[PDB]
């Protein structure tokens, strides 16, 4: 019974970094990867990147220069930071758990749980 | 006893009685004639001998040999589960081997067609080396074993051996062994072969993971009566030297005194499974850990037993520090990481230093008024008094035993790929078709029966263990079973360490 | 890396099997068996349907969905089409550069 | 019964030593098992991170030599243990004064772990020992244990033990408890100093054996001026990393405290340091503590602050001058001979060899007798007595108990073999 | 008193040559780490351990313990033109005193095909221990190389030479001949 919940701003001015947190409830961050996926309205899904409980992170190459993620295991939540948000950044941001079996060397590519999603608007 | 009288039956089962398990496997084998009945010198320079490190000299023999030295020969995946979930340890006891239903087929090739008919008077030669006089090749983890799945027919591998060399050249002290110089037992189609073997006493392999770590063994509620040095200065300024001593207690656990320290380390380079985190250069060979012998460099593989990675870092594995199996149908050369199965030895973190980390630090000088204290890193550490360590894990795909080299001295003879080291392991069993040349080959049945001894757990742990389990999954195929084409596969490497113990 | 390519829309009459394909390079779909499919309804989060090319999640996915892969192309087959079936579908794969890429998605309409 | 004695005081040494003390046992954690971590303690740091449990149980620890002794070789043979004259006292704290009265019916639970199924905390050199002077009344220390942790958190391999789940013996004020224990065979600890040195058995002569292993310690002068003006307690200290946490190397492999002539130096973490009577907990000067020295083993063992020696770092040639380098740590070589660490009046007696695939020279590094089956842990608690429960039924566990504690006597008789 | 037989034989096989030449190992090793000749090329490639590349094969046992020694050539010209008899020697310090490591741990006197060289303090005087070369490491050589760092996209992988090596589980060795 993992339940993801994320919170953040509705509206954000341009050239301002965007911060978003996601709280895992009913289960812990544990040994799983934790990903951020954004969907612009009427557009396809895009994988921003994920973070692991030990802080190891991987990001989308296109967004890699300006994206920072952080996990906090005590508060049982993880967050996302985006730099220089513009018009393109407006999206629904989902925080989805990415399946990973601890201890085997198997890439973790797919999302078996999802957050409700948050709508972020970049506008002046 | 005759041509039309079966000389043996088919046994394929496992019996669990008390503390012992008796597994019996039976397979169908096929023995070609090798080297056209000849003994041919072989060397690197017959292959071109590209490198000094790869230089070898030896001989290839017409004889084949039976290799049951992997666990999937003797254990179904259900038997292996029933074992590793329920037991703290196991070890072989007795071995009973049988060869029977010998069938020799003579082949006649004329134009495109070929005829295969029985050759009734033909013989097969089979003997065991029970004095260990032949070079023992079964502890090198070569292919050519009995198939995991009982319905497969396997080809008997060819025997060969290596002796002293320089470059590709032999030397005066090199040996040559004729395998006809051995009394052996010849079999026609009605004869059969058997012998029994007794495993020499070895320790139980530890099929468990420690529930405690070597540095945490203390009572967390109580101070030690030992003191440690907390401060060498009073504050900021000239001439502040002092000696202060705090007592070691629960708040500062890194400074408490301990009776035992982690086992030895020989550092490995770590490779990430996320390739972009790895360096953009060719470091497979140049960055490897190696040991030089007689001027030749050999990779250290897998090496001493050490945790594959530091906790929270599954992605990294030591370059040569692990055992890497193939998936069913994997290629021989330059396969991708999804084509192989990399074992993980993380269960030994509790007492073994991480393989890709330094052992620790030491002082490099004498501090004094003018000189600051200086520390180096220990990249490799050999045995020190008060070390404890775990041996490497064993796998369903992995080897069972190895032969301890006959030598003046050795330390902790356990083989570095895992399993049970023995000065008198199960003997080699050599087999060939007696020459007549007429094209000829044989086939038949082999049964191998091993008694195993079990060490049960009495554990008082309240919460449930980790067990090995199949997931409840919806898949096109079921794991550890044939596909729609009849090809058996072993999806993942299964280790022995699930149950836990106190340290 | 570059995105997976999918047809923009597909439609099928109720009760008839339909197939959605996604094409990728020899580095994503072609090299690995790491392909997954997600089904999304408007205003909701995507739901995992296929993982590991043909596997389905233990609960919440009917046996009417099946994944498959040939060469550089992966495919999602839906049979016995129903009204609930119409949704947006996404291909997703694990690439050679250790990153996750998805398809553009295909909208499926049931008549 | 109530009006009789279950045991007689015995305090004599014959070699057979006997000790007897008076103890007082409180109730720990209000009769509960509580999960502890560094975080419950304020969160600490990475080297200090731990996860475990604290139990209501206490335990007896006689593991120091001054418990059994008043002021060549020896080793324990047999152990005899008795517990008697148990008194369970109750406390009613009412306004100005607390009232203490005998609760005659109450029980005390005791069991030994003789299958070694609990985490074994006795070999960690903790306080809580029987006091060295026979007339002192000591408090019995609380039992707790540590498990696997990734941090302040727990992994799925972490285990939880309940001590109520062992069979134990219940003792009222008339009952007594005894068990006997045989020590396993251990070598005689060598209570002597060599008269000869390994090298003088002359720099260039050939020799059959070599000095033992080393892990070099930093050197500290007891004259403060001769030490460097910087903080090097931890930053300059020898350590070993395990699963990504650095633990100080303490005391380490047995090594000579210092070279002949300089006795003002001590290895940083290489020695055992003890406190003087009444010494504070934190930041006490060098006079408040007692710094031991292992000078006597300097015959077979290298100096802990000295390098082990030199090696060749290259191939000399007509173009290349020979180069050497200092060996800061040396593992075992065939042909080494060494001496183990000395035991002290104040020091530990035995330790538990961890249960592992392999060990080398299992003798514990702080001194004493390394054992697979050491003297078992002896666990004790006051049986909880509930105060009056409600008169309508409720499913919750009972959170209200009578304030209560116990006292009694402890005798421990160890036979010793001499050389 | 009860003692083992002195071994008076020479092994006909070497520690790194124990395997069967004809048959491939079932184990895999990491043969290639980059696609090559380009920017951002990173890949993991594995190959079956083989007869052709015996150096990378997994092994149950490893060579015996070594302490490095200086190498001396009988020919005067090959040796350095200086007095390095004591300064270049390998020694162990006990109680503030340096004692020469004579003879020292058993090690091969020289590599195969190198009759001229002898360890500076290594052998009894000039005997040779070429017989134990198959199991024991040469006394004038590094034991091997270890990794000295964590590689990364920023940092190349490094190694260092092991001049002395203490006992490791899995080591085997021969002792010095009488």
């Amino acid at each position: 019974q993992v339940q993801l919940q994320e919170s953040g701003p509705g509206l954000v001015k341009p050239s301002v970094t965007l911060s978003l947190t996601c709280t895992v409830s009913g289960d812990s961050i544990s040994t799983y990867y934790w990903s951020w996926v954004r969907q612009p309205p009427g557009k396809g899904l895009e994988w921003i990147g994920y973070i692991y409980y030990s802080g190891n992170t991987n990001y989308n190459p296109s967004l890699k220069s300006r994206v920072t993620m952080s996990v906090d295991t005590s508060k049982n939540q993880f967050s996302l930071k985006l730099n220089s948000v513009t018009a393109a950044d407006t999206a629904v941001y989902y925080c989805a758990r990415t399946h990973h079996d601890y201890g085997d060397y198997r890439p973790s590519y797919y999302f078996d749980y999802w957050g409700q999603g948050t709508l972020v608007t970049v506008s002046s | 006893d005759g041509v039309g009288s079966s000389s043996g039956n088919w046994h394929c089962d496992s019996q669990w009685l008390g503390d012992r398990v008796i597994t019996t496997s039976t397979r169908t084998w096929a023995l070609p004639t090798y080297n056209n009945h000849l003994y041919k010198q072989i060397s690197n320079s017959t292959s071109g001998g590209s490198s000094n490190d790869n230089a070898y000299f030896g001989y290839s023999t017409p004889w084949g040999y039976f290799d049951f030295n992997r666990f999937h020969c003797h254990f179904s995946p259900r038997d292996w589960q029933r074992l590793i979930n329920n037991n703290w340890g196991f070890r072989p006891k007795r071995l009973n081997f049988k060869l029977f239903n010998i069938q020799v087929k003579e082949v006649t090739d004329n134009n495109g067609v070929k005829t295969i008919a029985n050759n009734l008077t033909s013989t097969v030669q089979v003997f065991t080396d029970s004095d260990y006089q032949l070079p023992y090749v079964l502890g090198s983890a070569h292919e050519g074993c009995l198939p995991p799945f009982p319905a497969d027919v396997f080809m008997i591998p060819q025997y060969g051996y290596l002796t002293l060399n320089d470059g590709s050249q032999a030397v005066g002290r090199s040996s040559f062994y004729c395998l006809e110089y051995f009394p052996s037992q010849m079999l026609r189609t009605g004869n059969n072969f058997q012998f029994s073997y007794e495993f020499e006493n070895v320790p139980f392999h530890s099929s468990y993971a420690h529930s405690q770590s070597l540095d945490r063994l203390m009572n967390p509620l109580i101070d030690q009566y030992l003191y440690y040095l907390s401060k060498t200065i009073n504050g900021s300024g000239q001439n502040q030297q002092t000696l202060k001593f705090s007592v070691a207690g629960p708040s500062n656990m890194a400074v408490q005194g301990r009776n035992y320290i982690p086992g030895p380390s020989y550092r490995q380079q770590r490779v990430s499974t996320t390739v972009t985190q790895n360096n953009n250069s060719e470091f497979a060979w140049p960055g490897a850990s190696s040991w030089a012998l007689n001027g030749r460099n050999s990779l250290m593989n897998p090496g001493p037993a050490m945790a594959s990675h530091k906790e929270g870092e599954d992605r990294f594995f030591p370059l040569s520090g692990s055992l890497i199996f193939g998936k069913q149908g994997t290629g021989r050369d330059n396969v991708d990481a999804d084509k192989v199965m990399i074992t993980n030895e993380e269960e030994i973190k509790t007492t073994n230093p991480v393989a890709t980390e330094s052992y620790g630090q030491v002082a490099t000088n004498h501090q004094s008024a003018q000189a600051q204290a200086q520390t180096g890193w220990v990249q490799n550490q050999g045995i020190l008094p008060g070390m404890v360590w775990q041996d490497r894990d064993v796998y369903l795909q992995g080897p069972i035993w190895a032969k301890i080299p006959h030598t003046d001295g050795n330390f902790h003879p356990s083989p570095l790929m895992g399993g049970f080291g023995m000065k008198h392991p199960p003997p080699q069993i050599l087999i060939k078709n007696t020459p007549v040349f007429i094209t000829q080959y044989s086939t038949g049945q082999v049964s191998v029966e091993i008694e195993w001894e079990l060490q049960k757990e009495n554990s008082k742990r309240w919460n449930p263990e980790i067990q090995y389990t199949s997931n409840y999954y919806k898949s096109n195929n079921v794991e550890f079973a044939v596909n729609t084409e009849g090809v058996y596969s072993e999806p993942r490497p299964i280790g022995t360490r699930y149950l836990t113990r106190n340290l | 890396q570059s995105a997976l390519t999918q047809p923009a829309s597909v439609s099928g009459s109720p009760g008839q099997s339909i197939t959605i394909s996604c094409t990728g390079t020899s580095s994503d779909v072609g090299a690995y068996d790491y392909v997954s499919w997600y089904q999304q309804h408007p205003g909701k989060a995507p739901k995992l349907m296929i993982y590991d090319v043909s596997n389905r999640p233990s609960s919440g996915v009917s046996n009417r969905f099946s994944g498959s892969k040939s060469g550089n192309t992966a495919s999602l087959t839906i049979s016995g089409l129903q009204a609930e079936d119409e949704a947006d579908y996404y291909c997703s794969s694990y690439t050679s550069s250790s990153t996750v890429i998805l398809g553009g998605g295909t909208k499926l309409t049931v008549l």
